Formats: structure tokens, C-alpha cells, sequence
């Protein structure tokens, strides 16, 4: 998920 | 969790410094005035706003204490609400117009260009008019926007208990702001209620907005996918 | 208008006196939808009488009264259902002879999701120890607030807020506990709005009175 | 409307 990745970076 | 240790002033200054910037829309004189170009303009705008919103949510006190699964859930439920209260806040000083961007000021007549959007335009305009009449302050706005982020997905998941205690801290912050502005105890509770009831209308506008969206940006497709 | 001149206790007693009765249902996916549709159809008649007795509602014009009810009717049905189900954890008491769990909600397509939201609202009301005097104040707020954006109404909303605080202060809650509880209750109304919108969308996807209440959202 | 008559 894009939202999942942006919250990790 | 340093969110509960913050004082009211520390909570306000933290929220003000986390504020995302005001973005500009594309200005393409080659594109014609049409439904597709208007929607493309709004889609491209909200798409870039979402990147800033995700970064803003990390700085909302208490948000990073949540698990990654819950952070994803809250943002999926609330992203359109948060875009809308931002739009409504930017449009306060422009009666009868919606400032989607500094170079994109639209009235309800131009909202008729997309089928069925004028009804939501009228609801956004009335909400913006309600904020202008109340003289909503920026410190109150940043509290309301953080409340939307934490509350809109809290009953659709222990983790709920932490969010509720942070929400109480933001309530204490709103009361602190109003008591600092000279309002009486009665006026404080009344204004607190007026602000929170508007959040019910913002939820309504988002649901009606989402419904038209997943009927007609890969990040937006996934955010739109969560409400269907 | 008369509503503004009321005291807190007179506002509370007027709302409690206007409470509609708890109706029974009639003694498959279609079998349940019929039971719910018939029950909601008879409750709407009692809802209109209740709305007439909410202080400040009759001061509105006929057109504005119709508007508020068309906007708020499913919200009002839902918070009533959630209030009735407070003492029955894990179950929704639609009627005294119709008590359902989330498993039975799966019988109708797409209803289990709204069932879980309703159950979560009832558990939230239960853990807050929501009182009857607070409940009728919240239900009146929904009626007056849900369609106001689509100044007399705002003066009545303030009076109900003062009534909520008066109830919390009389129960011994500190000033901080009063405004914290007020906020908690009002934020729940946003979820009740969310449940109504999702419920409406499914209703005009599948009674003579419902159809027109359902048609107002399309 | 039916809601008109019922509110009368
Ligand atoms: O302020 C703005 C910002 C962008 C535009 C844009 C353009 C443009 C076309 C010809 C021209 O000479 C100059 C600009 C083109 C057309 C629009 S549009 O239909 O996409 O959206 C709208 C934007 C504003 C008003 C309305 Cl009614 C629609 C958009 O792209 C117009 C006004
Ligand atoms: O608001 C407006 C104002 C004007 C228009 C106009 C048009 C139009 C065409 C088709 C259509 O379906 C709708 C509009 C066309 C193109 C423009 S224009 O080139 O004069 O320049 C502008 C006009 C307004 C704003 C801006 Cl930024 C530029 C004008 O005539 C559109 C929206
Ligand atoms: C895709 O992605 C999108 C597309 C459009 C938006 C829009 C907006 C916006 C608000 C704030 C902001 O900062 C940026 C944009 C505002 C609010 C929504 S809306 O309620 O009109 O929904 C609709 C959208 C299209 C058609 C219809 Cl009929 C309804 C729409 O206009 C939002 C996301
Ligand atoms: O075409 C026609 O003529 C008939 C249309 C009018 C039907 O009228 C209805 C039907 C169902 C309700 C319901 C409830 C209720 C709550 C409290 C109460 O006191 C009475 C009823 C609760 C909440 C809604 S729900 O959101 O779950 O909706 C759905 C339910 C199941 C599946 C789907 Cl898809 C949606 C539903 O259960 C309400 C009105």
C-alpha cells in the first residue's frame, strides 16, 4: 500500500 | 507518549508548526474549460496535498504512538474530511467563494461545471460562512483538524483508549484557548459545542463526496478504495 | 420563542415527557428487511409527534421542519436503537421481541458492517454510563443540527448545551470532566452521521413514507 | 408530501 509505505519513510 | 505531558500552549505551538503549506493548482491555458479538466485540476491538487497531509499526521501529538495499522486506518477514513476543513478554512475571508488554491478561487456557478458537485460546493460554502460568523481562530482550527484525524476512524478498528485520552487533551486545549480569549464559562462550553457539531457536517460532506468519487493518482485510488 | 425561556429542569422534563414508545416487531434476507422496514415505518409516525414536542421545533416554518426530519430521520432511529441496546452487550434490541447479534446481521448483504458500527456505538454509550437525561438532549441536537447547514436553531442548540452541562454539574463532575464529557458525546454524533450516510446509500440501492424520506437523499 | 400532512 502507498499509504503504508509513506507512513514508514 | 509525550502527547499527554504537553501543556495547552505546547499543544497549540506543536500543531501550528506541523501545518502543511498552501499548494497551488496547475495553470494550463491549453486545457479547455470542461468537466475532465476541472476534475483533473482538483485531482492533481488533492494528490499533492495528501503527501503533505501524511507528513502532517506524523506530527500530530499521539499519532506516532499508534500502530502502523491504525495510522493507515485513521488516514483512510479521514483524508477527505481533512482536505475539506482545510479548504473551508482557506475560504473564510472569501465570502461566496472556495479557495482551492491561491490561483484557483471558485464560486458556486463554476461548481456547476461538474455534474452533482454544486450541492457539495453549497455545503462547503455554508460551512465556511459558519466559520466566518464564529470568527474561528487558527489555534482552534488546528485543534479541530487533529480531532478529525483521531476521531473519524476510532469506532471502525486498548489502542482506542490511548486515542480517547489524547482527544480529551485536545478538548482541554480548546477550552484553554477560549478561556484565554475572555469568554465566560458558559460561552466556553457553548462555543466548544458549536465547533464540534460542525464536525458532523464535515463528516456528511466527506461521505457524500466519497460516494461521487468512487463512482466516476494511484495514492488516491487506494484512499478512495478504503470507503468501498 | 418559549424554548429560550425554559430552565434546565423544564427543558429536561419536556424532553423526557416527549419520548416516543418502544414498539414491537411483527410476530431470509427479505424476511429481515421486511421486519426492519415495517418497524421503521411505524416509528417514523411517533418520531414526527416527538419532533413537534422538541422545544423550538414548532417555531420553524413547515418547510424547515420537513427539511430537518428528512435529513435526520435515520440518525434519530439509529441513536434510539443504540440507546435501547445499551444494557444488552453484543446485541441490538430493535424491538423487545427482536434482539439480534452481529451473526444474524450477516443474513442481509452489507448489513453486518453497519451492525458492528451500531454495536460499537452502544458499547461506547455503555462505558460512558450515558444517562437518559443526556440521551434525549443528544437526540434533540441531531434533529436540529443535521440539516441546519442545508439563527434561531443555533440559539436552541446553545440552550441544549447548557442543559447538558447542568446535568453533568449536578452529578458532581468537575469543570474539566464536564467539558471533556460534552466533547466525547458530541464526537459520537459524527459517527452516528457516518452510520446514517452509509445506511442511506444502501437503502436507495435495494413503504409510502419511507420512500419519500429515502428519496430526499437522492 | 406525506411529511407535509403529518406535520400539520
Ligand atoms: O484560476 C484558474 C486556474 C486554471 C484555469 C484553467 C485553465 C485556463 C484556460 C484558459 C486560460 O486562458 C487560462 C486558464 C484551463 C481550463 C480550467 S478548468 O476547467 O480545468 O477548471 C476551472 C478553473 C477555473 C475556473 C473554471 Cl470555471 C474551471 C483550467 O485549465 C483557469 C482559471
Ligand atoms: O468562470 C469562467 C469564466 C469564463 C469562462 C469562459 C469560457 C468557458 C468556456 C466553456 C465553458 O463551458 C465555460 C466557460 C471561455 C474561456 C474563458 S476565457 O479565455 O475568457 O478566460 C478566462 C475566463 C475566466 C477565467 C479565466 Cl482564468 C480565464 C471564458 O470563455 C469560463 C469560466
Ligand atoms: C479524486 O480526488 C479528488 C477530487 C476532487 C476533490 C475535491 C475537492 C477538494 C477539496 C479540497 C482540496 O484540498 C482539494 C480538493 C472538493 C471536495 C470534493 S467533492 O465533495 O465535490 O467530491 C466530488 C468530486 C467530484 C465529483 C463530485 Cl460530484 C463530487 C472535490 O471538490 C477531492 C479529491
Ligand atoms: O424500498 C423500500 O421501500 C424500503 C426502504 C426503507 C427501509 O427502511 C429501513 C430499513 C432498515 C432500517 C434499519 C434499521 C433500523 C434501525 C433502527 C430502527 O429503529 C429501525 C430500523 C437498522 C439500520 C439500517 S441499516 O443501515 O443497516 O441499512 C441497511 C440494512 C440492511 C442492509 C442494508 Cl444494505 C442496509 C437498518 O438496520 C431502517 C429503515
Amino acid at each position: 500500500k502507498i499509504l503504508h509505505r509513506l507512513l514508514q519513510d | 507518549s509525550l502527547a499527554l505531558s504537553l501543556t495547552a500552549d505546547q499543544m497549540v505551538s506543536a500543531l501550528l508548526d506541523a501545518e502543511p503549506p498552501i499548494l497551488y493548482s496547475e495553470y494550463d491555458p491549453t486545457r479547455p474549460f470542461s468537466e475532465a479538466s476541472m476534475m483533473g485540476l482538483l485531482t492533481n491538487l488533492a494528490d499533492r496535498e495528501l503527501v503533505h497531509m501524511i507528513n502532517w499526521a506524523k506530527r500530530v501529538p499521539g499519532f506516532v504512538d499508534l500502530t502502523l495499522h491504525d495510522q493507515v486506518h485513521l488516514l483512510e477514513c479521514a483524508w477527505l474530511e481533512i482536505l475539506m476543513i482545510g479548504l473551508v478554512w482557506r475560504s473564510m475571508e472569501h465570502p461566496g467563494k472556495l479557495l482551492f488554491a491561491p490561483n484557483l478561487l471558485l464560486d458556486r456557478n463554476q461548481g456547476k461545471c461538474v455534474e452533482g458537485m454544486v450541492e457539495i460546493f453549497d455545503m462547503l460554502l455554508a460551512t465556511s460562512s459558519r466559520f466566518r460568523m464564529m470568527n474561528l481562530q487558527g489555534e482552534e482550527f488546528v485543534c479541530l483538524k487533529s480531532i478529525i484525524l483521531l476521531n473519524s476512524g476510532v469506532y471502525t478498528f486498548e489502542e482506542k483508549d490511548h486515542i480517547h485520552r489524547v482527544l480529551d487533551k485536545i478538548t482541554d486545549t480548546l477550552i484553554h484557548l477560549m478561556a484565554k480569549a475572555g469568554l465566560t464559562l458558559q460561552q466556553q462550553h457553548q462555543r466548544l459545542a458549536q465547533l464540534l457539531l460542525i464536525l458532523s457536517h464535515i463528516r456528511h460532506m466527506s461521505n457524500k463526496g466519497m460516494e461521487h468519487l468512487y463512482s466516476m493518482s494511484d495514492l488516491l485510488l487506494e484512499m478512495l478504495d478504503a470507503h468501498r
